[PDB]
């Protein structure tokens, strides 16, 4: 139960004019650049809504994404991921070495543990043998005995967030993207975002990161989030922001709104038509449900219970850094 | 108690002109979260409604059950029919297939078959089975018991199971190069499968906007009409028609066994599903389809719904054509499909002294 100063609290931060800068820009503050994928685990870690419908017989669908990231050694995709483990009600860090198929499922596994938060799981790629052991978990949001499948299930509600490396160290630029990941195409569809990382030697960004990193040891939704220097932006402490999405997950369950899922359908029947010809991934129905799902997250931030054409308006920018913006 | 036989003779009463509609009202409650998908939601009913048992006298028992499985691409409904037939049947054990064990596909114990007992097991990701657990259950499906004599104790246990799957297509599905191929199983497994429908997803503009529509709107059950069914009618009525007992006819066999002579050699007999095991599993569906429309005669409506569905099961090589299973949506008149159809199928397979008096039983009716 929440003190009477924690109410307090909520409502004075839920006051601020630019809420999502301050909350995409707070999550790991030693890590500079990178704005959309820490929006992406901004998102992942509110979630979305169960849907319940025909009570009869119901037979749930899960609401809460799945986020992978892939790129070049070095970039930092080890400690975006650290301070999102530490900011949750409840949260696991675990290897990809030292942890086997009785390790991460029940034998009281990995997941159990995760049960209604994160599980990241780091070293994605060096797994090759528990690559078939999660499926039935992602999917079916139950897990049964593994002593031969004799019932006994439990629950295991998980919002797996992994990063790996390519199979060759650093990713070539002249390939196709299906041998550069070694994935086949059941595993590469349960996730809902996959972004692609690259590390090309520019001038401008070297010189501010270079400058960064000596200084701390001594409109499209791209720019809206950047901050330009000259100003104070300075960030909610985490024990503060560990208390919000408690408050936030269990007291406002946001639904869609007529004018949102216009956009949404137009982006996949857009989506179909094109690449039904070109070689990409397959659109399953799926897509659908991932965006309704995501963009019932951008409903859970700003303490809101509706989505206006804006909020749908922007899980279609988001969107295109992992699909056809990026397949190219 | 005589409410439930009663209300439903009432339903089996009132549909008495039109006999398809009742079918029709009990196919589309069976997974009412999909739309459209008539042949899928055809064949479960029959896979679920069973068959009868004939065992001789001194030591031999031929099977009196059903086997199907399902291959799609990813993104198509597999897996919401295994998890809503799990359901309305008594007992069923849900697996996860390459998760289990070899102590859950055989005995240790009791694993899975043998626990299901009377029931359906549900299978899931058949793909790659552990091929040695894969092919350890060549025995316990085609005699509904098993027999080892492991570590020198001499034990025989019974299972009797109907086993539904669905595996992946792994490698990208071509229209040639038959199952046995894309799916790499050996000949002798795929062969007790009674029927393999193939799932396609192809161009349309149409069932794409449909599809979509159902799923942002969410409109549960379009068919805004309050008559659908709840989920304990029909396991009320899917365990009170398994003790019907129904019995051959003359006006039956005959089209089946003429039908399964032609097939034996039309030019090519596709290679796996052209044995004797066709004419006892053409006779173990049309006796289901009996079943489940209160009756326990066969009749010729029965062998012919029975041999149009089983036809449309063989994929690429058949005698009229395949239709694809999930551009299909409920007729709006079932009485004039039926009486085309069966003018189409008694013509070429020579019957037409039966195509007379079937059109007189319907134009008196
Ligand atoms: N934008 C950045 N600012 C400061 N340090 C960075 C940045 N990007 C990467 N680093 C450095 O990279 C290291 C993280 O390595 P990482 O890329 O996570 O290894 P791996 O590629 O094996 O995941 C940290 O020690 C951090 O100092
Ligand atoms: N006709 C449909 N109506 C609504 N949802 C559908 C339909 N067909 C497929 N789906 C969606 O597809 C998913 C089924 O996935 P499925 O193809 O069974 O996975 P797998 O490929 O592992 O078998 C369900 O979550 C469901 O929401
Ligand atoms: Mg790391
Ligand atoms: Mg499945």
């Amino acid at each position: 139960e929440f003190s009477l100063k924690d109410l307090y609290a909520i409502q004075e931060i839920q006051a601020e004019e630019n809420l999502f800068k301050l909350i995409v820009n707070s999550l790991c503050p030693v890590i500079f650049g990178h704005e959309l994928v820490k929006a992406g685990l901004a998102l992942a870690l509110f979630g979305g809504s169960q849907k319940y419908a025909d009570d009869k017989n119901r037979i749930p669908i899960r609401g809460d994404p799945h986020i992978l990231v892939v790129g070049d050694p070095g970039l930092g995709k080890s400690q975006m991921l650290q301070a999102a483990c530490n900011v949750a009600p409840r949260g696991v860090y675990v290897c990809g070495n030292t942890t086997t198929t009785s390790g991460l499922t029940v034998t009281a596994g990995a997941l159990v543990l995760g049960d209604q938060g994160i599980c990241g799981i780091d070293q994605f790629d060096k797994m090759g043998n528990q690559h078939q052991a999660l499926l039935e978990a992602m999917e079916q949001q139950s897990i049964s005995l593994a002593k031969a499948g004799v019932v006994c299930s439990l629950p295991a509600r998980t919002s797996i967030i992994a990063a790996a490396n390519p199979v060759g160290g650093h990713y070539n630029k002249a390939k196709t993207v299906s041998e550069n990941l070694k994935m086949g195409s059941a595993l590469l569809s349960r996730f809902d975002l996959v972004f692609i990382l690259l590390d090309t030697p520019n001038e401008h960004h070297d010189h501010l990161l270079s400058e960064h990193v000596i200084a701390i040891r001594a409109k499209p939704l791209s720019e809206r989030l950047k901050v330009v220097p000259g100003e104070t932006i300075d960030p909610i402490p985490h024990q503060l922001l560990r208390k919000y999405i408690g408050y936030a997950r269990q007291y406002v369950y946001p639904r869609l709104s007529t004018e949102a899922a216009r956009v949404l359908q137009d982006f996949y029947l857009e989506l179909r038509k094109q690449s039904q010809r070109l070689n990409s991934s397959p659109i399953t129905t799926r897509q659908l449900e991932s965006l309704i799902r995501l963009t019932e997250a951008r409903a859970r931030l700003e303490l809101r219970e509706e989505a206006t054409k804006e909020d749908a308006e922007d899980i279609v920018e988001i969107m295109k850094y992992s699909m056809l913006g990026t397949y190219s | 108690d005589e409410e439930v036989q009663k209300e439903f003779e009432d339903f089996w009463e009132y549909y008495k002109s039109d006999p398809f509609a009742g079918r029709n009202v009990i196919l589309a409650s069976l997974c009412p979260q999909v739309f459209g998908m008539y042949l899928v939601k055809l064949a479960v009913a029959m896979v679920l409604a069973g068959g009868i048992q004939r065992t001789d006298a001194t030591g031999t028992r031929v099977r009196g059950e059903s086997h199907l499985l399902l291959v799609g691409d990813p993104g198509t409904g597999k897996s919401q029919f295994l998890k809503y037939a799990a359901k309305i049947t008594p007992r069923s054990v849900l697996t996860t297939g390459i998760g289990s064990t070899s102590a859950g596909l055989t005995v240790t114990e009791a694993g899975a078959l043998v626990l299901a007992d009377a029931g359906l097991c549900c299978i899931d990701q058949f793909n790659s089975l552990k091929e040695h657990d894969r092919t350890s259950i060549h025995e316990a499906m085609e005699q509904q018991t098993i027999s080892v004599a492991k570590a020198g104790l001499v034990c025989k246990l019974n299972t009797r199971t109907t086993i539904l799957a669905a595996t992946n297509p792994k490698g990208q599905y071509d229209p040639q190069e038959s199952v046995s191929v894309n799916i790499a199983l050996g000949s002798p497994l795929l062969s007790r499968f009674d029927l393999i429908l193939v799932l396609l997803d192809t161009k349309n503009e149409d069932w794409d906007r449909i599809i979509s529509s159902f799923i942002l709107e969410n409109k549960g059950y379009p068919s805004k009409s309050e008559k659908l069914w709840s989920m304990e009618k029909m396991k009320t009525y899917f365990c009170l028609i398994r003790n019907l007992q129904p019995t051959l006819s003359d006006v039956g066999n005959q089209v089946l066994l003429r039908y399964y002579q032609m097939q034996r050699q039309s030019d090519c007999r596709n290679a796996a599903r052209t044995t004797i095991r066709l004419l006892e599993s053409l006779i173990r569906l049309a006796e289901a389809h009996a079943r489940l429309m209160f009756r326990d005669t066969v009749t010729l409506e029965d062998a012919i719904t029975v041999v149009s569905v089983m036809e449309s099961s063989m994929q690429g090589g058949a005698l009229l054509g395949g239709v694809n299973a999930l551009h299909t949506s409920f007729p709006e008149n079932p009485g004039e499909q039926y009486q085309r159809q069966c003018e189409l199928i008694l013509e070429k397979l020579e019957l037409q002294s039966l195509l007379s008096e079937e059109l007189r039983r319907l134009e008196r009716l």
